[PDB]
RNA sequence: GGCCUGCU
RNA sequence: AGUAGAAACAAGGCC
């Protein structure tokens, strides 16, 4: 006898047994290289749907872009770009007609968001592209960066504080002759008008990895600081118009998700009656970021802030004018290897403009000699369509009209359609009086759909009757059904540290069990299986096994040192008394009655010098990016102990030119920690004003020091000696 | 800052002329009893014209007002100003 | 004294002067977030990569004067380099141990005071009492739910200035607040950790987490308090209900 | 009247108040005697608070200059000449020491004799007003005010004036003063009543130079400027476009539904070729087992000393000599590696304690066998441009290789029981409600039936040796280490005991990005002839070792035991994922956990005791030829945990992307059978899709099999 | 041969 | 050789 599991659902209907269909228990697949030859099929794509627009050479950067806006019709099923400007402005306008005032007080709500917002929320964000240095850079880092480059050329209006005035220097800057950057190998360059456009209009590619459920890798961007503040404007607008739309599923969770899938499924399937016929379309859209042109999302937002302020308009119209001009760096660039002289060689990409084609295989010849004419300054110009949906907000409002479209009060007939959208997934339950009914709809859906440059998967799509489908890796059958096989990832040591990693396990492990249905005996051995791993990792075994491990000397004394051994910390080598009852208790406090007074006051001590907390955003938060999915934070219940020290850094900034950064890092780390110590307030709520640092600080040392005597340890002589010192380092401060 | 030192006044008939000095724009100004303060000289009044001539001397900081043909409307005291401090005020009584 | 000693100190460097003298307050928060560090993608893969290592953790410079370089074999417990953009010491993780074993104590009474929510949940579930397991299918609906139990019905920015007035009663500002709700909560919560010495951060966040009202959207059958949604975990199943009575009730 | 200030105040006032004129962000050109009003009351505020010191008494000591002493205590402290947030961290902090009240606006001083606040106004009205004024502007105030006005009068409550008298006609000479001076420049034609107040302003956010250009550039085809399509946008109005454009867009446009029926879906093709080779880092069905039967635990113990004794059990052993070649290296270097390694293992057994890790010689031998010295230099490519096989790096589709039957009695063998517990699982708190104890017998029950299967003892060796591997590369990084693949077990009797497979010598190991690759050679015993699958052993060299004797009813078999000794490598995340290994075991028991609560929901009682016991119902979980087998729940079991641990094992791009592409197939397939009607838009590229993803791997290719036999036995 | 780094 | 798979590792750089 041959053993086969897939045999297992001859019995065991598909959904409920589809957790055996994912193979999340290996290594993920990864990219090893360079992204240069994602970039360029990417761009050669993108084009290439677009062929039937009109070209034409941008008079500010000199590059050649194409508009299939208005173009022809298509005439195949093959992806196209050529979306319609009066097609999408009617489906905005039959939105709009459909939920009245969506339009004016989303755009209410993001005025007043835009005229408060302040600078600082743009360090609240992962890597960006760096221009100052050309490379992908910490957001604070790179925002800083620019702000001291602008500085320097005389742009400082953003010493303001208030993001619009950033905004309005960043374009002031567009109209400069001549601006000044710093290179270290310092060196001043000095970059025309032309250069730092194409700087300031770039993206930065690279390559996905730990993506599943594809053969083939992917490409995704980063865009630089000067266009993320109109980002994040145009974002928040298309955040509060989808949080009005109940159609939409991207600003929302996971069991929010399910739960909208199920009403709307219950609200199609439970008003047909019995003569209308009801099916349901897992649709998928190939090609969805490639066939966005940002010029129809300017359409978008200016038929949106119609009758609003014309500053508002030109601040949200800002982003996609930059976008439709947007360029791409093609990449890192490309290896070569010589056997014969048993070499190798790295060539960035900045020469794939003139470097000879030679060196190249066919398919890597042909691209490259595809998006030649597009390259000016070593970036290709990419304006035909999105690069990686940036515009998540604004892809699924179109959808969401699409899907609204068909409310029988547009559709004309007895067919009708309705459903969810979420960028590049939906589901579409179609009714109609009989099946002649539901191919005339779901044509017409696909009709208008390539209509607005949205393409449908026909490869990985199919319809069947309602009450089974799929949305987002969640299988509904008559009820969705739980996986656990897309959280399976999430089951180890997460890597914060010690106290973070076991908060984090007991609390991943009680959340499967209150979403994805994990089972009692399954969560047991969970436990168990992770705390094995957990003691295998930290070197922090039972204590009264004869494990020798870098770490078993210390701790097997403190386990014959204490008399109440059952309150020792896992870490510590203690017993683990985490059971499905007690997941949701933090394991210092757990413990707490059983450890003893000396070593529970060793470990919960204040001056312990390995705790160290930063801000507040930062306090008891873990981003773990999960699997399948965009990057996620998370809080843990956690005690402060000696065991929630930080890890070891990179260290390797100091073999590289970029070596200076760590000295203006411990420079400024002393002065914040300097500020701190005289505001306390610093971490929690973030100071604001328009002084300077030593100004703050000599005044409120003399304060303090006043203030202090009038009771306190303070006296006269200290008194005196604080205000003399303030005023000597207010003489140097002058000179 | 500045201070000023006048010199020079008192009693004179008419036609006759006088010498004030100053010793810190400057100028002399003057007011008659129950007048307000008038302008004299500045380093000119239309009533002194071609008949008081003021010159400054920038070595020794020092303003001296030359007043000839002098008439009984010309009683008054007679204050130095440095650009505004004052001096104490000197007396002239045709 | 110290404190403004050492600003001269910093003053007296022409970098750091510079570096005081042109950064406004607002750019406070930039330059302290900047950092060469990126945010890693995989921790786990490193976590398990580093621990490996000798030196993996990082602590202040203050550890070389209150831990031996080595322990009774001479198993080096912290080393003198620095770490990349820091003056903290790369040391290793007996060194926290140690510190578990003879490192100085304290009186840790007051960390129950301090970390209230953590406690209460710890009494709450002593005092339980379970019931018979009862299997039946469970319609399981989405709900939205309070997740916190102990919420003193405020918002974030509304409970922000409580916690402000609280710890931090000279930056408050403007603000005085008006609610006498509020008014009893920094009453008692000033009283009761007026001489604690944690943290005023860790605090100002365990207040934030105690008093702030938080909601999540979670699949329930029955209960919906917010005792009760705390052990959801524990209580309700896919085709099993575990009758449950917290401490409190 | 700005030339007024740029005559007379010092700098420090003229500069505090131009930056409390930045303060509310108000500009100085447009009205400029607020300017001059306020930074009087700034200089009335210094004036006052200045050249007034106070010692341990009362009775404020008054010197015209501070002499050099500690007693240069200051009378009045000053509010304001700070900013706003400056001024109220000095109120709370005044506030919250003195014991005082707080006031809601921003005083001017603090004094210690009354210890309170002192708010200075000095407006152009006269004082008898100004006063009760800014007394109803301010609630319920123990702060005393006090107020100047030009003319030359004082006031205040409680008839109280704070300090000497020859102080306020100081202040009231500079009064008349800053008066009889605009009387030389003339400012009352608007001095008495300058400000009433304003406060209004419009954001301005234009679009101008080229980012207006750029603008132009970004609009539909037949637009010109962003005024004109912004006027067109506000002037359109729905009038029934999208219906032209739909009729006149041609009919081949289309998203036609294709039956989705019992006759038309396909056998998946697999790829033909050379047969599929061997991938795993261990033998899996080939292993051999040499035991000691000590009392240790998994971790406990010292891996050398274990190993050496473990072998020295063994005896038989014979000179080494090549059976089946490696094909493509250096055999020789094998065999003599393996005698470096008894050598070597010899000579730990001769000193005095064995050492926890040992590192072996860098010979000749293990540098080809490990690969280094053989990554090219790295240059630059300005240096060699001229070299004729300077090319890319090989970017091509793997070589195609076809599915063998060894693989599928590999997983077969996977599944079968044992003879020990592979198993020993860690502590939990004791159970206290009766879920829980449902929960423990539970999972009890699934390690009875778990811990005796093939799959847990690959997890465990897996999971050992990646954990091995990883640490000996961080610690290790440059010098060869020694590591004796080591398993302890539990047999029925309840002997613990140890299992030595065999050893890995691992080598540089400088590992910097994830996908960067270490480079091992692992040996292990077994007892499998190669001679009878050598497809199979494609890139293994397999030398004669020795021969072992294992009691047997046919006299005493003394069978041949050889050595496969190969090149392997692995990766930071190749070696994280596969000491991972244990949720294999999750994913399996959560599955059948989820199949019993399932079926517990119909009928309202638990229902795994008599699931595992009674073993009535059973699952198809194979074919054989006479037709499909079922088997119990436990069989289920061990054959969900071992298809968890074959991807854990084999995983790969491939496995991804078929699973994917699969499973939708597999969905349509499972709406077919229940009767929904399904339908598909382009069935042949779904198909394209799936069978790209088969390659070479042998474990995707066994599922697309298994795939292919579900579809022949479904469609039914 | 000596020393530096391991996400920069 | 080996790992791996649309490009890489099989140490890097600095003296």
């Amino acid at each position: 006898m041959d053993v086969n599991p897939t045999l297992l659902f001859l019995k065991v209907p598909a959904q409920n047994a589809i957790s055996t269909t994912f193979p999340y228990t290996g290594d993920p697949p990864y990219s090893h290289g360079t992204g240069t030859g994602y970039t360029m099929d990417t761009v050669n794509r993108t084009h290439q749907y677009s062929e039937k627009g009109r070209w034409t050479t941008n008079t500010e950067t000199g590059a050649p872009q194409l508009n299939p806006i208005d173009g022809p019709l298509p005439e195949d099923n093959e992806p196209s770009g050529y979306a319609q400007t009066d097609c999408v402005l009617e489906a905005m306008a039959f939105l709009e007609e459909s939920h009245p005032g969506i339009f004016e007080n989303s755009c209410l709500e993001t005025m007043e968001v835009v005229q408060q917002t302040r600078v600082d929320k743009l360090t609240q964000g992962r890597q960006t592209y760096d221009w100052t240095l050309n490379r992908n850079q910490p957001a604070a880092t790179a925002l800083a960066n620019t702000i001291e480059v602008f500085r320097s050329n005389g742009l400082t209006a953003n010493e303001s504080g208030r993001l619009i005035d950033f905004l309005k220097d960043v374009m002031e800057s567009m109209d400069k002759e001549e601006m000044e950057i710093t290179t270290h190998f310092k060196k001043k360059q000095r970059l025309n008008k032309r250069s730092y456009l194409i700087r300031a209009l770039t993206l930065n590619t690279m390559t996905k990895d730990a993506e599943r459920g594809k053969l083939k890798r992917r490409a995704i961007a980063t865009p630089g600081m000067q266009i993320r503040g109109f980002v994040y404007f145009v974002e928040t607008l298309a955040r509060s118009i989808c949080e009005k739309l109940e159609q939409s599923g991207l600003p929302v969770g996971g069991n929010e998700k399910k739960a909208k899938l199920a009403n709307v499924v219950r609200k199609m399937m439970t008003n047909s009656q019995d003569t209308e016929l009801s099916f349901t379309i897992t649709g998928d859209n190939t090609k969805w970021n490639e066939n966005q042109n940002p010029r129809m999302f300017l359409a978008m937002i200016t038929y949106i802030t119609r009758n609003q302020p014309e500053w508002f308009r030109n601040v949200l119209s800002i982003a996609p004018i930059m976008f439709s001009n947007k360029m791409a760096r093609l990449g890192k660039g490309y290896m070569f290897e010589s056997k014969s002289m048993k070499l190798r060689t790295q060539i960035p990409a900045e020469m794939l403009a003139s470097i000879d084609l030679k060196y190249f295989n066919d398919s890597t010849r042909k691209k490259i000699e595809k998006i030649r004419p597009l390259l000016i300054d070593g970036t290709a110009s990419l304006s035909p369509g999105m690069m990686m949906g940036m515009f998540n907000m604004l892809s699924t409002v179109l959808g969401v009209s699409i899907l609204n479209l068909g409310q029988k009060r547009y559709t004309k007939t007895t067919y009708w359609w309705d459903g969810l959208q979420s960028s590049d997934d939906f589901a579409l339950i179609v009714n109609a009086p009989n099946h002649e009914g539901i191919q005339a709809g779901v044509d017409r859906f696909y009709r208008t759909c390539k209509l607005l440059g949205i393409n449908m998967s026909k490869k990985k799509s199919y319809i069947n009757r309602t009450g089974t489908f799929e949305f987002t890796s969640f299988f509904y059958r008559y009820g969705f059904v739980a996986n656990f096989s897309m959280e399976l990832p999430s089951f180890g040591v997460s890597g914060i540290n010690e106290s973070a990693d076991m908060s984090i396990g007991v609390t991943v492990i009680k959340n499967n069990m209150i979403n994805n249905d994990l089972g009692p005996a399954t969560a047991q051995m969970a436990l168990q299986l992770f705390i094995k791993d957990y003691r295998y990792t930290y070197r922090c075994h039972r204590g009264d096994t004869q494990i020798q491990t870098r770490r078993s000397f210390e701790i097997k004394k403190l386990w014959e040192q204490t008399r109440s051994k059952a309150g020792l910390l896992v870490s510590d080598g203690g017993p683990n008394l985490y059971n499905i009852r007690n997941l949701h208790i933090p394991e210092v406090c757990l413990k707490w009655e059983l450890m003893d007074e000396d070593y529970q006051g060793r470990l919960c001590n204040p001056l312990n010098p390995f705790v160290s907390h930063k801000e507040i955003e930062s306090v008891n938060n873990a981003v773990m990016m999960p699997a399948h999915g965009p990057a996620k934070n998370m809080e843990y219940d956690a005690v402060a102990t000696t065991h929630s020290w930080i890890p070891k850094r990179n260290r390797s900034i100091l073999n590289t030119s970029q070596r200076g950064i760590l000295e203006d890092e411990q420079m400024y780390q002393k002065c914040c920690n300097l500020f701190e110590k005289f505001f306390p307030s610093s971490s929690y709520r973030r100071p604001v004003g328009i002084s300077s640092m030593v100004e703050a600080m000599v005044s409120r040392a003399r304060i303090d020091a006043r203030i202090d005597f009038e009771s306190g340890r303070i006296k006269k002589e200290e008194f005196a000696e604080i205000m003399k010192i303030c005023s000597t380092i207010e003489e140097l401060r002058r000179q | 800052q500045v201070q000023l030192q006048e010199s020079g006044g008192g009693l004179v008939q008419p036609g006759g002329s006088l010498r004030l000095s100053c010793a810190a724009t400057m100028s002399w100004y003057r007011q008659a009893p129950g007048k307000e303060r008038e302008l004299v000289a500045s380093d000119y009044a239309a009533s002194v014209k071609g008949r008081f001539t003021i010159s400054r001397d920038n070595a020794k900081n020092t303003v001296y007002l030359q007043m000839n043909m002098l008439k009984p409307e010309d009683t008054a005291v007679y204050y130095c100003y440095v650009y505004t401090l004052f001096g104490q005020g000197t007396q002239v009584t045709v | 004294m110290e404190r403004i000693k050492e600003l001269r100190d910093l003053m007296s460097q022409s970098r750091t002067r510079e570096i005081l003298t042109k950064t406004t307050v607002d750019h406070m928060a930039i330059i302290k977030k900047y950092t060469s560090g990126r945010q890693e993608k995989n921790p786990a893969l490193r976590m398990k990569w580093m621990m490996a290592m000798k030196y993996p953790i990082t602590a202040d410079k203050r550890i070389m004067e209150m831990i031996p370089e080595r322990n009774e074999q001479g198993q080096t417990l912290w080393s003198k380099t620095n770490d990349a953009g820091s003056d903290r010491v790369m040391v290793s993780p007996l060194a926290v141990t140690w510190w578990n074993r003879n490192g100085p104590t304290t009186s840790a009474v007051h960390y129950p005071k301090i970390y209230k929510t953590y406690f209460e949940k710890v009494e709450r579930l002593k005092h339980g009492t379970f019931g018979p397991v009862h299997f039946r299918n469970q319609v399981k609906i989405r709900r939205r739910v309070d997740i916190n139990p102990g919420h003193a019905d405020l918002s974030a920015k509304e409970a922000q200035d409580v916690i402000m007035e609280v710890v931090f009663p000279n930056e408050v500002g403007a603000r005085i607040l008006t609610s006498e709700s509020q008014l009893t909560i920094t009453k008692e919560k000033k009283e009761e950790l007026q001489d604690c010495k944690i943290s005023p951060l860790m605090v100002a966040y365990m207040l934030e987490r105690e008093l702030v009202r938080k909601t999540r959207f979670l699949p329930v059958a029955g209960g919906t308090s917010s005792v009760y949604i705390e052990v959801l975990h524990l209580t309700q199943g896919t085709c099993w209900e575990q009758m449950y009575t917290p401490g409190g009730e | 009247m700005e030339d007024f200030v740029r005559q007379c105040f010092n700098p420090m006032i003229v500069e505090l108040a131009e930056k409390a004129m930045k303060e509310y962000g108000e500009d100085l050109k447009i009205e400029t005697n607020k300017f001059a009003a306020i930074c009087t009351h700034l200089e009335v505020c210094f004036m006052y608070s200045d050249f007034h010191f106070i010692n341990e008494r009362g009775e404020s000591i008054i010197v015209e200059s501070g002499d050099p002493n500690a007693l240069l205590k200051h009378r009045f402290e000053i509010i304001e000449g700070r900013d706003r947030t400056m001024a109220w961290t000095v109120v709370n902090s005044i506030c919250n020491t003195t014991g005082a009240e707080k006031p809601k606006f921003l005083p001017d001083l603090y004094d210690y004799k009354e210890n309170r606040f002192i708010e200075i106004g000095v407006t152009r009205r006269e004082v008898h007003i100004y006063y009760l004024e800014k007394a109803n502007k301010i609630k319920s105030e123990k702060t005393h005010i006090h107020i100047f006005s030009f003319t030359g009068e004082e006031m205040a409550t409680k008839a109280d004036y704070t300090l000497d008298e020859e102080s306020r006609a100081r202040i009231k000479t500079r009064l008349f003063t800053i008066r009889q001076e605009m009387a030389s420049r003339g400012l009352w034609d608007s001095f008495r009543q300058s400000e009433r107040g304003e406060e209004t302003i419009e954001e301005r956010f234009e679009i101008t130079g080229t980012m207006r250009r750029l603008a132009d550039q970004s609009l539909p085809p037949n637009f010109s400027s962003l005024e004109n399509f912004r006027a067109y946008v506000d002037g359109f109005e729905p009038n029934g476009y999208i219906e032209g454009k739909l009729s006149q867009m041609s009919k081949e446009v289309n998203a036609r539904i294709e039956p989705f029926l019992k006759t038309t879906p396909r056998p998946l093709r697999l790829p033909d070729g050379p047969p599929c080779s061997q991938r795993s880092k261990f033998l899996l069905m080939d292993a051999l087992k040499l035991s000691i039967e000590d009392p240790s635990h998994e971790g406990e113990g010292i891996p050398l000393y274990d190993a050496i004794k473990c072998m020295r059990t063994f005896f038989g052993w014979k000179e080494p000599n090549v059976v089946k070649p490696h094909e493509k290296g250096i055999n020789p270097n094998y065999l003599l590696a393996w005698k470096q390694v008894l050598a070597e293992l010899q000579d730990i057994e001769n000193e005095e304690k064995i050492p926890k890790t040992k590192n072996m010689k860098k010979t000749s031998q293990l540098k080809w066998a490990l690969g280094e010295n053989m990554a090219p230099e790295k240059v630059d490519f300005d240096d060699c441009k001229d070299v004729s096989d300077l090319k890319q790096y090989d970017s091509d589709e793997p070589e195609l290789r076809s599915l063998a039957s060894w693989i599928q009695s590999e997983f077969n063998k996977a599944c079968e029981l044992t003879d020990s517990s592979w198993i020993e699982l860690d502590e939990i708190g004791e159970d206290v409600a009766p879920i829980e104890h449902i929960a423990s017998m539970r999972r009890n029950y699934f390690t009875a039936e778990v811990s005796h299967c093939r799959a847990t003892e690959y997890i465990m060796k897996g999971v050992y040796i990646n954990t091995a591997l990883l640490n000996a590369s961080c610690a290790a990084m440059d010098d060869f280490q020694l590591i004796p693949m080591i398993s302890k077990c539990r047999t029925k009797e309840g002997r613990r005991k140890t299992n030595l497979y065999g050893f890995i010598i691992k080598g540089r190991s400088h590992l910097r990005n994830d996908t960067d690759v270490v480079n091992f050679v692992s040996m292990e015993f077994s007892l499998t002839d190669p001679r009878l699958e050598p497809h199979k052993w494609e890139k293994y060299c397999v030398l004669e070792i020795g021969d072992m004797l294992l009691r047997s009813a046919i006299g005493q078999v003394s069978r041949p035991m050889f050595l496969y000794v190969r090149t392997n490598g692995t990766s930071k995340i190749k070696m994280k994922w596969g000491m991972e290994m244990r949720r294999c075991l999750l994913q399996s028991l959560q599955q059948i956990e989820s199949m019993i609560e399932a079926e517990s929901s119909v009928k309202e009682k638990d229902m795994t005791k008599e699931f595992f016991e009674n073993k009535s119902e059973t699952w198809p979980i194979g074919e054989s030829p006479k037709g499909v087998e079922e088997g119990s729940i436990g069989k289920v079991c061990r054959t969900l945990l071992a298809k968890s641990v074959f991807n854990s094992l084999y995983a790969s791009p491939q496995l991804e992307g078929f699973s994917a592409e699969s499973r939708k197939l597999l969905l349509i397939v499972q709406a077919l059978r229940d009767n929904l009607e399904p339908g598909t838009f382009d069935l042949g590229g779904l198909y394209e899709a799936i069978e790209e993803c088969l390659i070479n791997d042998p474990w995707v290719l066994l599922n697309a099999s298994w795939f292919n036999s579900f579809l022949t036995h479904a469609l039914r």
